[PDB]
């Protein structure tokens, strides 16, 4: 198995010189390839809260991931990194993550105060909004990722048990596992989407935290999995909450289409934001439509 | 040498 | 993985038509497939205290589990279960489990108090002995189930993390966990391409883990016993963090013994219970591992740590062991047997009424086996070994016995330093 | 899968008659074929203490645990071992443990109080240091052990999980887990060294307690894993804290080596006593060198970076960010260790006061190029994480000297807020 | 822009 960068709701580039690299609530990041570089854009679905920008990419970031106060790419050979602030009172920073031989970057994510890297050896690399790192640690192999507040929710791979999870705290005083590499229910993949399963191999189309702070993920199956009481040990399961299968048959008045597909992007107290896209692929492309809310 | 411990192991089961 | 119905001491039909659903101390259950239907038959081994019966199955209960009370009877696929109570007090009663598509019933069991049945998608029902319902819990799939009185031993597999288990209580209005899916050490069966035509292969098709039968011992302490043929308690399992497996069984070793040190294959065991020190099995001959039809009469098999060398033992030479050796062995299994009686007397109280005479005598063993290779130290001019064996005493009064035999064997600094345990013993005894 | 015996540090016959059967920081030990038995050697880094010597070995043994007190042999197949005290004045023993059909012993292990032996079929067997047994217990299949006063940790292999490891204590009464069966984040091996592959299939070069009491693990990667906050089951983490491929890179002057490699033999507080290793194997050889050491160096230098600032040379800006992140750790670790165990080496209070005054030393650094860089925020955070209150005035100072006024009242609040936790 | 803080550092060392 080959690990590839992944980002939450990111789209390949198809036949086409542009792709979505990340998409959540908050906005949705695209590049396009040029000349010799490439253009990446950052827009916000807030017309009003947030001001959209693009600069030139003179690195080929394939990794990005996005939240109401930054955002945070990467590059997943050369590991490099650059967080970019919404506010231009904050200072752009960037960094080189060090990688042994044949090791990738394949997945990051960002907070307002924690800035996470993952690789396809393990390597768990942490930092502050401002750069400064905090620690490295060794797990299994990651594969997604996704943060909120202090909290982190890790996608792990082995090549005994397959997916695993894990759930963690990175207080003021020491990381705390809430769930480590426990298993992750999420059913694998079983053609015009071809180039979606080579560009995400897991399936994994996009992972967050609820509003509400519980860690959902949303795979190939198109249904939304929710982990609830995960404070609890004992008490902990994932709930199916969302078949959007079942939802966008029962739109059609009744009928099998293959036509309409869910793109996750977040999951509010009650409404899953997401994009309705209409056409042969399962990801959207441009431009992007208005997002669409589905009550659980 | 071989040690005869019969008779203490016999005064222990006494009470 | 496929999850085959689970039954304790349960044997497969093989190549003929009968089978035992189940077996322990109480008595086994034995299925005869009759036309199209099938006739059950619950006999006892107290012949005294209950009546052999039997009746048609129209149903083709796979799953049985037998207590002193009554019986139980589970359907893997329809979901069916009927609980038979051995007198005529209460009537049996029948209920039909919910199962989804693909979900079987894996493994049943039954106190006088509780029924409870496991699923190969994890869900646990528990009713009580009239069937009233209780909570409905989500576990991992089940394979295997026991229980006794109030308490639940039950064994989970996945693909992800193999074999676990988890100990509970089924209290009055909720379950509680003493232990939640802890690692299972048991040693699952090693199955080769030749074993595709070997006449105990119907076993492993029939029983996939290679559980021959799982109990709690009669003083409340799980106990499994695997395709390896050693007897696994697990001790300490009021403390998490001190929780063990102990093997205190190998019988495979124990049949070598009883052959006069001679490797033997057509002898076997078949658990039924342990009973403090003795587990009580049938003891099969010929050519499959499990019993047929008739069934012996029951036998005794004491537990015995494995301590003991193949090797060694046919040079002191049914097998006789040297003295010195024995101690060793005995020290073992009393310093086990005592502390997990200890704790159960400190946590449950007495049961049957006589265990602090137990107890007692086990301690008293305890410290006899530890002087005599007390005496093997001495004897030998170890010391600084003999020191270490005099810290394991328990009674003063051994501690004394120690300091006898330390002066015949004129080892006067050693009698020093086992006069300064009985001091510092004096010294802890006041804070 | 087969189980191969294994030892800390131990290496493979190769083409030659001869092997280490282990070897850590009291010393090598040894094994040569002759005949049809074997010649091993007990040797001794500190000769002023203890004596090297040889004796025959009429059985075989490939298995060997080594500490400050004795020496522990096993024999894989026959099940049979022996313990040899170093000084005479204790005597040897000799036990030959049970073993059923296909069942091999995978690893054993001894301290001054303790001896314990590993099995392929999860066999966990204790004794003290004079022979008596104290309990068999059956875990997961054993693939590794190490011991350090009356703690064990022992690593275990199934098909299920993978590779995962335990941490107990074999105290006077009961054994307790402090972790019981978590996963094992270290890498497997995944070409002229094929033959070390097929002698230790883990690739588990060696694994130890450091002095100070934590776990390590040293793989086919070559980078030294330490356990920490293993005392609290849920805070526990594997931390990359030497890359010792790094390490020969930055010592060959920035060049890409096949000839140097690194043996573990133990961790120091803060140094990898190691062997390093010049050759084609990835083993030492005969003669053994002397032992060298290695600094502890946290993962955070990129090759590229290193490259444009030129044994290489490293900026001070780069190596004060890898300094605060090292201190930070080891800070962590000691801290945790004086507040639960106590003090076991002699000089850890010491050796905790100048940690902690490394790690304000090289925060005040990094503070001083962010207040160099205009970067008040990011200048502010690093105060936040420094810990003496002296450090917060020398960063007040360095803020002044920067002119940045507006940084000097927002740590000089850091101060008053500590100030007001001082009066409660 | 360079801030000359040795001597501020060996301030910090004095006891």
């Amino acid at each position: 198995f080959r690990y590839m960068p992944f980002s939450p709701a990111g789209t390949p580039f198809g036949f086409t010189d542009r792709r979505y690299l990340t998409m959540n609530e908050v906005g949705y990041v695209s590049t396009v390839k040029n000349s010799e570089q490439y253009s990446i854009t950052v827009s916000f679905f807030d017309v009003g809260r947030f001001r959209e920008y693009h600069f030139e990419d003179l690195f080929g970031y394939d990794l990005c991931f996005l939240n109401e106060k930054g955002t945070l790419f990467g590059q997943s050979k050369t590991g490099q990194i650059q967080y970019r602030p919404h506010d231009s009172i904050h200072s752009n920073w960037t960094k080189i993550i060090p990688l042994q031989a044949g090791e990738r970057i394949t997945s990051v994510a960002a907070t307002p105060v924690r800035v996470i890297v993952g690789t396809s050896l393990g390597y768990f690399r942490s930092f502050n909004q401002f750069g400064v790192p905090f620690a490295v640690e060794k797990t299994s192999p990651i594969v997604a990722l996704t943060a909120q507040n202090y909290r982190v929710f890790s996608v792990h791979y082995s090549q005994f048990h397959g997916l695993s999870y894990s759930l963690s705290e990175l207080g003021t005083s020491s990381k705390r596992y809430y769930k480590r590499e426990c298993p992750l229910p999420m059913s694998l993949p079983n053609d015009a989407n071809l180039d979606y399963y080579n560009f995400n191999p897991m399936g994994i189309k996009s992972l967050f935290f609820s509003s509400y702070g519980d860690p959902c993920i949303f795979g190939s199956d198109n249904t939304l999995l929710l982990l609830s009481k995960w404070r609890s040990p004992e008490e902990s399961k994932w709930l199916p909450i969302l078949d959007s299968n079942m939802e966008i048959w029962k739109m059609s008045g009744g009928k099998e289409t293959t036509d309409i597909h869910v793109w996750p992007l977040a999951l509010a107290y009650d409404t899953l934001n997401c994009i309705l896209v209409k056409g042969k692929h399962i990801w959207p492309e441009f431009p992007l439509p208005l997002p669409s809310e589905m009550e659980i | 040498m071989d040690i005869x411990i019969d008779d203490i192991l016999x005064e222990l089961d006494k009470e």
